[PDB]
RNA sequence: CCUGGUCCACCCGUGACGCUGAGGCGCGAAAGCGUGGGGAGCAAACCGGAUUAGAUACCCGGGUAGUCCACGCCCUAAACGAUGCGCGCUAGGUCUCUGGGUCUCCUGGGGGCCGAAGCUAACGCGUUAAGCGCGCCGCCUGGGGAGUACGGCCGCAAGGC
RNA sequence: CGUGUAGGCGGCCUGGGGCGUCCCAUGUGAAAGACCACGGCUCAACCGUGGGGGAGCGUGGGAUACGCUCAGGCUAGACG
């Protein structure tokens, strides 16, 4: 199933940007491009996946992050439907290794959310209505997925763990397992969980959050078809 | 809790139109006494504070010292910049010997019995800096052979 | 033209290590292979093999490394953590049996030659001998 | 026309014949010196005109050595990459010069930029190392006194070591 | 900045010597001092007894990996 599935349309990245410390990971160069090897992406895909059951069946939460448009939306769905936290705007900095300060912004938005349905607001002029709903706005904006566990995940999921580098070095501070579908714009080494494979066609990015996400649920309960991916996919 | 010892304390500042505004140095060891130790660097605009945050870093960063008798496994040096450090594992009764930056750091580490040497660079901070990269790598029997298995 | 191809060897594999590569090929010899072999019959190395480059004739000596580490710079330890040359094509140094040095308190070694094949520390102390010190390991 | 070094290709010849290098020898920008040519432009010195408190300067109009050539001296320098030479080893990205190939590619020498690891006091370095090693030479050991003094050697001198 | 004299440094394998290098034995390395023990002066300082050591160097024997030397072969340095 998943051979045929992968090498579809969810194989080969970048080219000759690469990063040669990924390379056991790479079969060649057609036509410029970088093709990885599939193959090993399979025990590799296994060993993460071996991972991420052994702590999907102990409930344990996972943190996923991207925040590139290319796979953005596609980290939005399956982390509501994994009831999983997650980070789609600007990965804000030290959310993790200063979370008891950022989680100051989390009790900032209930803070607003509860005088949201509330009789205080017969008052309170046009300048702090305007005000305390700009600020629910935006502090919605980019707390939408990350609030869930007030606790340092177990371990984070993500897409180019370069593109978001910075969070991986949080989590790699604070000694938490770290996964990822990374491409040759990569290095793999600094990666306890890694995922090898395309990280910009939203082909490969729904294929593998899928089936991460599909690995999630058959360890509760749930077992159900696809979710919303297909509504403008190419 | 442990132990939690201050190395020394200093006064610097910076410049700007009308005078000279300032803050306060906290270097601070940490150390139960059975082979555990931390290291920790604070800067506050106050000298309590300072000494405060010490603390707290020292605890955050701290180190697994395998001792032995009440000495050390094996003698090594570092440099760490420009300032080198040599210990040395010395026989039951013997004493602590070092400045008062190394010496401390070891006291809080447990060690009763290692010569020590101060190279290079004196400077108190980089010295402690010095000395914890020295423990941080030292070895027993084991944990040498634990790597010559295969 | 290589002065003195041991302390070479040495350096090889000293630079191979520093990124974990998988085996190096230090051109062949049969003392560059005694000194191997007490590498691998000491656990530095998983060991060496004859090859070849064109008729030219390396030797293949897979390194060994500690295991993966948590934390940031999760890059692994290493067997061998500093390997450096004694006696030098500069400074021949030779030492009578109560000389030969103790490398870093029992838990490293010295290789050397003597006239009776290269020997180490305990190797050298115990058979009752001594000669050149080649270099020290650990 | 005469002549040096140098890269590539073919794997043909020699069979370690190598690396370095105290002293020695050769070369060594500009200015400077000797003898003899040459002399348009430029231009120390020098002369004026301005500016200026003054203006032995800056700016302006003049202008001599010199700048050029031959032969011979002089031997300095921010003579700079302020980085001695040779060899091995330690990611790559990019553009550029110039060789060779069953030439969208590959490989060899060279000139650059960003950069692994690593070094670094920092700035920065980074297969053109300031990384990791070996060989051999040169050099440093607080500032001023002083590259002065004395002696010595060299030089026509100026002056150099 | 080159060139190169002496000198320092020397790629792969085989054999001979055994010069460096390594081991053993033996002579030597006075005594005093020093260091370890034991006692004499009321302790100690001083002082006596015994023991154990000391590199070096001479002599006899042994070893031959690395350096050297003589002998043989090779082509990865270097030259053509
Ligand atoms: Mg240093
Ligand atoms: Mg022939
Ligand atoms: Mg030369
Ligand atoms: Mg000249
Ligand atoms: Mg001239
Ligand atoms: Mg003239
Ligand atoms: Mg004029
Ligand atoms: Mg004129
Ligand atoms: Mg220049
Ligand atoms: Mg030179
Ligand atoms: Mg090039
Ligand atoms: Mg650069
Ligand atoms: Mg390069
Ligand atoms: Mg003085
Ligand atoms: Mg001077
Ligand atoms: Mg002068
Ligand atoms: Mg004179
Ligand atoms: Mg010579
Ligand atoms: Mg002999
Ligand atoms: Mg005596």
């Amino acid at each position: 199933v998943k051979e045929l599935l992968e090498a579809g349309v969810h194989f080969g990245h970048e080219r000759k940007r690469w990063n040669p410390k990924f390379a056991r990971y790479i079969y060649a160069e057609r036509n410029g491009i970088h093709i990885i090897d599939l193959q090993k992406t399979m025990e590799e895909l296994e060993r993460t996946f071996r991972f991420i059951e052994d702590l999907a069946m102990r409930g344990g939460t996972i943190l996923f992050v991207g925040t590139k448009k290319q796979a953005q939306d596609i980290v939005r769905m399956e982390a509501e439907r994994a009831g999983m936290p997650y980070v789609n705007q600007r990965w804000l900095g030290g959310m993790l290794t200063n979370f008891k300060t950022i989680s100051q912004r989390v009790h900032r938005l209930e803070e607003l959310e509860a005088l949201f349905a509330s009789p205080e607001i017969e008052e309170r002029p046009k300048k702090e209505q305007v005000r305390l709903k700009h600020e629910l706005e935006r502090l919605q904006k980019y707390l939408s997925g990350f609030r869930l566990l007030k606790r340092l995940p177990d371990a984070i999921f993500v897409v180019d763990p370069t593109k978001e580098a910075i969070a991986v070095r949080e989590a790699r501070k604070l000694f938490i397992p770290v996964i990822a579908l990374a491409d040759t714009d990569s290095d793999p080494d600094l990666v306890d969980y890694i995922i090898p494979g395309n990280d910009d066609a939203i082909r490969s990015i729904q294929l593998i959050l899928s089936r991460a996400v599909d690995l999630i649920i058959q360890a509760r309960g749930g077992v159900v078809e696809p979710s919303p991916s297909y509504a403008l996919v190419q | 809790d442990f132990e939690e010892k201050m190395i020394l304390i200093r006064r610097t500042a910076r410049m700007q139109a009308g005078g000279r505004r300032f803050r306060f140095g906290a270097l601070v060891v940490v150390g139960d006494r059975q082979g555990r130790v931390g290291l920790g660097f604070g800067k506050a605009p106050e000298v309590p504070l300072a000494v405060q945050k010490a603390g707290y870093y020292a605890r955050r960063n701290m180190v697994e010292v395998p001792l032995q008798n009440g000495t050390i496994p094996h003698e090594i040096e570092v440099e760490f910049g420009a300032s080198k450090i040599v210990l040395k594992p010395a026989a039951p009764g013997t004493g602590v010997i070092a400045g008062a930056v190394p010496r401390a750091i070891l006291e809080l580490a447990g060690v009763t019995d290692i010569l020590t040497k101060e190279l290079g660079s004196r400077n108190p901070i980089n010295i402690a800096y010095a000395t914890m990269e020295a423990l941080r790598q030292l070895r027993t029997k084991a944990d040498v052979e634990r790597l010559r298995k295969g | 033209m290589l002065t003195d191809p041991i302390a070479d060897m040495l350096t090889r594999i000293r630079n191979a290590t520093r990124v974990y590569k998988e085996s190096t090929d230090v051109p062949a010899s049969r003392f560059k292979e005694e000194i191997l072999r007490i590498l691998a019959r000491e656990g530095f190395i998983k060991g060496y093999e004859r090859v070849d480059v064109d008729g030219k004739p390396y030797l293949r000596v897979y390194l060994k490394y500690g295991p993966r580490r948590q934390g940031p710079d999760p890059r692994p330890e290493q067997v061998i953590h500093h390997i450096r040359r004694i006696s030098k094509p500069g400074r021949r140094v030779y030492v009578g049996v109560k000389e030969i040095p103790r490398v870093r308190r029992g838990l490293g070694i010295a290789i050397l030659s003597t006239s009776k094949g290269v020997l180490t520390d305990r190797e050298a102390r115990k058979l009752g001998v001594g000669g050149e010190l080649i270099c020290e390991v650990w």
